[PDB]
């Protein structure tokens, strides 16, 4: 299966500063990569589906880009509400595995 | 757009459970449904996946063969009947729905990605 | 493109949306216009009335320059006496029902310039100026 | 590798479906002014050159026992027979008491107690006056109620008969059932087709051949013959309650006649309604009979037994017995010879035994006028008499056989004539046809996209 | 008058052949599809269904971009869930009847993609292209 | 005071209590609207 | 372009008129071609016949390259064996009814000449190099 | 094509008058009807006018409110009511109609500007 | 026909007093020549 | 829910719709016997 390798598990940044995330891949994923947010005690919801386009209700700070193997997630303004765990999961092969998990804590 | 899933409980290994996810609001017959479990260390592990048109089912390599999945479109219910349990399967399970709303410019968000609240499955001896 | 499903809009789904957003659902409402003895004559006249209405719509569409055409541009100029309001108030600020209520008086006039002053003139020019 | 969906219109794709089928007939039997019970002047004129198109490498499955064409045909037959009687006289004042004497008059050789000379009180044009008229009814048409015995008709307890229209003719003419444009009728051209299973030779004819709506029980009359051998077609050959339809390689000629010279007399039973009754038979009175050639029928039964050894047992003896019992449509052989309804005994034909190691067979018939057709208790039709000597020549092109319970497994197979169900009559000619709907739309991937 | 002799295959004659050979006889099964008391009701009920089935076929051919074309090229990619055979096992080893019994569940996902996601986009893209 | 007595008689009032929320409309798919777009020669 | 009405020509309004002048009434004659127990089945039959007669005028026109076209060019020569004059004596001094009254026999052999030398001759030339 | 008129006469100021324009030949339903009066010093000046489809009546800047224009497509007549008169209205009134024959290439002259015989009205004390 | 009716007053009824009528009448049989003499119970709202 | 056309006018009916269904049982405390009296050819008259 297409294994997913993510960023280091902590990138705790003080709010008001731009945070940059990424997650790698084994072989080519093309344009089918999404991102999720799981708050503690809440079910996860999507942010950037098809690796470029925002979802409904998501603010302008959440932006993602990338193609092929390496993909980037860009958070323009960090908020204390935006605490959660970051995941990316491929959608070009069949098993659909998820990311390792990146937890950002509020400073 | 609310998924009232139930089931779970405390069972010895080797038993069987039936997680029933009840679907309301969204079009159930047109949605591609999967099963994602979450435990400590295993961040959102995939379990199963079923289609919307046709009855083709896809399972993960670790849980292939032991587990079965089914749905009734007239009942809006999704079942993951667990069988031959192992202690590493102790996780909270999310009823996941995925569909692209194909008039894709009238819908500015042509992606559902609505997931259930989550029921906890605890297996131990 | 592997875990996705398929959910469509539905018939008359964008009736409350604006015409700029309900101009891209025309294929959804263009399907249910055809849908394929004691009291078997209400089921037999209903299957001829729909055929007659669909054929009347197709022939009215084809006597213009729009054959098999959902969004068809014509160079018939828009008159200011039919609707005084301009763009960005029609496509972003009204639905199709309000525009239909506004334009229902002048629809015979608009059909007359799309027939007479356009098609039988553009086709006469095609066989004259061009194609000798 | 970059596969785009493409639309193909007009692909050879069909699925099985049930749809309404209109009528078609030859113009020679369509322009005539003589009206038929089976309305044919409203049918489409047929194609002078039909298109019979053979399909190579098409293996389609036909099922003659779940064939919707037979049910649609049976509905059309019942509808036509219902609407052809609405214009004729309602014989509801015929239900009176009858003073009948046996016709032991001037021959009475073997027609001992069949013809009855019945005199009854009848109304006339004036409603306060009554007339005393007489008619000659059959024994099958009257029943006693408790010399000049008191009688009544057999129908007056069950229904009220409608007299058949005297100008229409109950003559079966060919009817071509044709499918609407956009549909098709497949045709199994296989010669070894038993009625079910895959057929390797399928042909998409525009519509069927001429199917004559012949009314018959226990002897399938003139129609389509088998091409090579005597064919046995059954829904379940290991079942004792399934009828055994048989086709014939060669037709067996049967001659049926009525030696009586009947006379029709008009009895005016109201203002514009006339009851055409039997008058007096002049000349000789004899029993109506059908003769089947004994040399042809023995060879035909020998071909039936020989092809029946494959289905049941190759050393098992085959014995033909007469009918068991029941109503007269099931017990005896009924048909329609010129408007006169016969009910002929078949004990002469089905009386033989067959070990595995030039005359005529006269069948004594029994003519009945008040009949209960299509087994509908509540509707009856009075056949008016036809004057003069009638004679029919017909082809026995098949049989309807019913097998009894197998005694001691496979020791002896007793076959008796059955019938009764009229869907088995249309199944002998609509077995090779089935109706499919055609979907010409088809999507298939290629490497070509639309040039924008 | 060069070239003498005339033999046609007949209607539906390429049904046993593969799709690569039955896609070359699409004119024969298209020209013959319409060609222009009881038995007065069934004749009436048959030539209503004969027109309805033709017009449902032509409407679903005119709402996609294939108004009057026998072979029509579109813009939707062929997703791998519908068939995994790489062209050869389709056009040279399979007839059209087996293709109908294979893609029978996906006759509504494909049709909706032909209509809404692409044809309703293509007319709007042509609208914005001819706007300026 | 307001004295109320039961009615009946008109049988259509029984089915007005079931058909009050439904109504039938005809649908006109043809529509004209101004844009800046004109067709070619 | 303000303060003036719009009165349209009635049905068959250019029946007696020259063919060049009557070539600008094609939309007039083509719009009113569809018109939107006892005494119920005969007009149902008439409506079905009017629909099926509206077709075969769009199916004879549609098999040629003139579907959706009011004035269609055809690559078929006009031989002088038919009733032929100069174009000044046909399109300027002669009505359409008189033109139909002269060629009443040759119109059937023209339709056989438009399905043979227009299509299935140029169609085979297109089929020589069909798909690129 | 004859636009015959009637009504009117000599009336003191403040009186009420109605002018009837019975039409013939031309199609009254698709004709844009006007009312233009011809006076000494100011000849052939516009007064009123009504549309062919709709019941929108456009009036002049000076005489707005003092005249009421109406049409009836059944009796094929055109009306103009003359209330609250002023002594500058002594003029002959012409009933005229305008329409564009739309074939336009079939009609050599597509201008249907029909006029009528005027009726003279005068107002004085 | 001319129904000859009497009050029932059978069993003990209940004071259904004058509601049911025991009507006897001459009705035609299947044969037109003969007649029957049958009886039937009719409600008071049906008979006049 | 109370529905009426012109509820200020007394000549218009008032269609009241209920929220909870009032159950009603209705019965006939009589064991009638259907008796078939044949009145013609194929006709019957079922009487009490
Ligand atoms: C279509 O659906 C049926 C039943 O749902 C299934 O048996 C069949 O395999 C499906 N077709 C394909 C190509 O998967
Ligand atoms: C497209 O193909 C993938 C791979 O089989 C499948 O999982 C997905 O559901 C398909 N989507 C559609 C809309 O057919
Ligand atoms: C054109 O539309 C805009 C709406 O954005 C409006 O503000 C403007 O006044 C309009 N112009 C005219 C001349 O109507
Ligand atoms: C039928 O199959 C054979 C063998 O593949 C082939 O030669 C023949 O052309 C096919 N027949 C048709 C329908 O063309
Ligand atoms: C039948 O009886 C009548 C008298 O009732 C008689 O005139 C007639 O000859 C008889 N016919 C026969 C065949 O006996
Ligand atoms: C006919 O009626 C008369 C009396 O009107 C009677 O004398 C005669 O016997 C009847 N004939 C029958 C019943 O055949
Ligand atoms: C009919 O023949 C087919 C073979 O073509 C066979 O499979 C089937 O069992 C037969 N049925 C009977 C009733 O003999
Ligand atoms: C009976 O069969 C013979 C062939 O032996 C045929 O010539 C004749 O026409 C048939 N008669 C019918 C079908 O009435
Ligand atoms: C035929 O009859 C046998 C025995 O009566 C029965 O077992 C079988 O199910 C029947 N049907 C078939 C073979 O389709
Ligand atoms: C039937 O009659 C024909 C001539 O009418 C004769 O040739 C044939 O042999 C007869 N058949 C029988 C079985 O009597
Ligand atoms: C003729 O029939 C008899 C029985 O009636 C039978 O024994 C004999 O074998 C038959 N003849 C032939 C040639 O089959
Ligand atoms: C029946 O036996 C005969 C031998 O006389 C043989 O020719 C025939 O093939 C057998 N049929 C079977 C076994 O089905
Ligand atoms: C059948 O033949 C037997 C003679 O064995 C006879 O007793 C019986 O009545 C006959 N039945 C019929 C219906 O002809
Ligand atoms: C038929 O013939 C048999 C024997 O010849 C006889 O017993 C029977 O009564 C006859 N009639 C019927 C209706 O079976
Ligand atoms: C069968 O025929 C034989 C001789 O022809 C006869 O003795 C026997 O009674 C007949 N049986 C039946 C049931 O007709
Ligand atoms: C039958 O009777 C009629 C008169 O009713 C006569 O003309 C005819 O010749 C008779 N036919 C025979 C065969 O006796
Ligand atoms: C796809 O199938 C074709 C069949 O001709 C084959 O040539 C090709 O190698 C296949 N592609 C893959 C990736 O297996
Ligand atoms: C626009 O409408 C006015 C009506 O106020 C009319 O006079 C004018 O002729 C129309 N424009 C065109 C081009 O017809
Ligand atoms: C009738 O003929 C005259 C010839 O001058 C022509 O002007 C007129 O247009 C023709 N009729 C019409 C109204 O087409
Ligand atoms: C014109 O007519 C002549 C004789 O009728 C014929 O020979 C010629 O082929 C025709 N022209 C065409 C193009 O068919
Ligand atoms: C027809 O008229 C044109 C005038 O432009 C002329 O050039 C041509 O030669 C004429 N043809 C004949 C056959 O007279
Ligand atoms: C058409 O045919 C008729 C009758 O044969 C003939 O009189 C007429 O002249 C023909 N038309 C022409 C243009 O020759
Ligand atoms: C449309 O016409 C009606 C009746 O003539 C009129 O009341 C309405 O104001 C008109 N609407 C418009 C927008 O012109
Ligand atoms: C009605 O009266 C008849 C006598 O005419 C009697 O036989 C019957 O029992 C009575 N019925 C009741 C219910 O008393
Ligand atoms: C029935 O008829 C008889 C005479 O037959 C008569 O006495 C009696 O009154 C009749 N019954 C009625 C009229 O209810
Ligand atoms: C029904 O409700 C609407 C909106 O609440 C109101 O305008 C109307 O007057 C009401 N009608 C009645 C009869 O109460
Ligand atoms: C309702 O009734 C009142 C008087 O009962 C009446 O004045 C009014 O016009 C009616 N209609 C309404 C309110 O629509």
């Amino acid at each position: 299966e297409i294994v997913m390798t993510q960023s280091p598990a902590t990138l705790s940044v003080s709010p008001g500063e731009r945070a940059t995330l990424s997650c790698r891949a084994s072989q080519s994923v093309a344009s089918d990569l999404v991102w999720y947010q799981q708050k503690p005690g809440q079910p996860p919801r999507v942010l950037i589906y098809e690796a470029s386009k925002r979802a409904a209700g998501c603010p302008d700070r959440f932006s993602g880009s990338g193609s092929g193997t390496d993909f980037t997630l860009n958070i323009n303004s960090l908020e204390p509400e935006d605490v959660g765990v970051y995941y990316c999961q491929q959608e070009i092969d069949w098993p659909l595995t998820f990311g390792g998990g990146t937890t950002v804590e509020i400073k | 757009a609310h998924l009232v899933e139930s089931g779970g409980g405390l069972t010895q290994p080797g038993g069987s459970l039936r997680l029933s996810c009840v679907v309301s609001g969204i079009s159930f017959s047109g949605h591609y449904m999967h099963w994602v479990r979450l435990s400590s260390g295993r961040g959102l592990e995939w379990v199963s996946g079923i289609s919307d048109i046709g009855d083709k089912r896809w399972y993960a390599d670790s849980v292939r063969g032991r587990f079965t999945i089914s749905r009734e479109n007239a009942k809006n219910t999704l079942y993951l009947q667990m069988d031959n349990l192992r202690p590493e399967d102790s996780a909270v399970y999310y009823c996941t729905g995925r569909a692209i709303l194909y008039p894709r410019a009238y819908y500015k968000d042509h992606r559902s990605d609505v997931w259930g609240a989550g029921v906890l499955v605890t297996v131990s001896s | 493109a592997v875990g996705i499903g398929a959910v469509f809009l539905g018939f008359l789904g964008a009736a409350g949306s604006t015409m700029g957003a309900a101009s891209m659902t025309l294929t959804v409402q263009a399907r249910n216009l055809l849908s394929g003895t004691v009291w078997g004559i209400k089921q037999l006249q209903a299957r001829v009335l729909a055929v007659e209405r669909y054929l009347r719509d197709q022939q009215l569409l084809g006597i213009w320059g729009c054959s098999g055409k959902l969004i068809c541009c014509t160079n018939v100029p828009w008159n200011s006496s039919w609707s005084n309001r301009n763009l960005s108030e029609i496509w972003d600020n009204m639905t199709w029902l309000q525009w239909d209520k506004e334009i229902s008086n002048y629809t015979q006039i608009i059909y007359g310039l799309l027939e007479e002053s356009q098609n039988q003139q553009e086709k006469n020019e095609q066989d004259l100026l061009a194609l000798d | 590798e970059n596969l785009w969906v493409t639309v193909y219109y007009g692909v050879p794709v069909w699925k099985d479906a049930e749809t309404t089928l209109f009528c078609a007939s030859d113009a020679k039997a369509y322009e005539t002014e003589k009206h038929n019970v089976w309305a044919t002047h409203a049918c489409v004129p047929t194609d002078p050159n039909p298109q019979e198109i053979h399909l190579e490498n098409v293996t389609e499955e036909f099922n003659m026992w779940k064939n919707n064409m037979v049910e649609q045909m049976h509905t059309d037959i019942i509808s036509l027979w219902d609407q052809s009687l609405k214009p004729c006289v309602k014989l509801t004042p015929l239900c009176v008491t009858l003073q009948c004497t046996n016709v032991t008059n001037n021959i009475t050789d073997d027609m001992r107690g069949e013809l009855k000379n019945c005199s009854f009180n009848m109304t006339t044009e004036l409603r306060d006056k009554k007339q005393k008229v007489y008619s000659l009814f059959y024994r099958l048409d009257v029943v006693q109620i408790n010399s000049n015995k008191e009688y009544r008709l057999i129908n007056c307890n069950t229904s009220a008969c409608t007299q058949a229209c005297p100008k229409v003719s109950f003559e079966p003419i060919p009817i071509h059932y044709c499918a609407p444009a956009g549909f098709a009728i497949l045709k199994c051209k296989d010669k070894k087709f038993n009625g079910t299973g895959p057929c390797p030779s399928v042909s998409t004819v525009q519509c069927t051949h001429g199917i004559k709506p012949v009314v018959s029980t226990q002897l399938l009359l003139n129609g389509s013959l088998a091409e090579e051998e005597v064919m046995i077609r059954s829904e379940n050959i290991t079942n004792n309650a399934k009828n055994i339809l048989v086709q014939f390689n060669t037709p067996v000629q049967i001659n049926c006649t009525r030696p009586n010279n009947n006379t029709r007399k008009s009895i005016r039973i109201g203002p514009g309604q006339a009851f055409y009754a039997t008058g007096d038979i002049i000349g000789d009175i004899r029993q109506a009979h059908c003769n089947v050639s004994k040399a042809t029928w023995n060879e035909t039964l020998g071909k039936v037994v020989k092809q029946l050894r494959k289905h049941f047992g190759n050393n098992t003896i085959i014995r033909f017995a007469n009918s068991s019992g029941g109503d007269l449509e099931v017990t005896t052989h009924s048909f329609n010879c010129g408007g006169e309804f016969f009910y002929c005994n078949t004990s002469g034909l089905f009386n033989s035994t067959w070990i595995s190691n030039n005359d005529s067979i006269t069948l004594p018939c029994r003519i009945k006028q008040i009949i209960n057709m299509w087994q509908r208790i509540g509707q009856c039709m009075y056949a008016p008499p036809i004057q003069g000597v009638i004679r029919c020549v017909s082809n026995i092109t098949g049989l309807i056989l019913t097998r009894d319970g197998g005694s001691t497994n496979s020791t002896t197979e007793t076959f008796r004539p059955g019938g009764g169900d009229m869907r088995d009559n249309w199944r002998s000619e609509l077995y090779k046809y089935k109706v499919v709907k055609i979907e010409p739309l088809g999507v298939a991937p290629t490497r070509c996209k639309r040039r924008v």
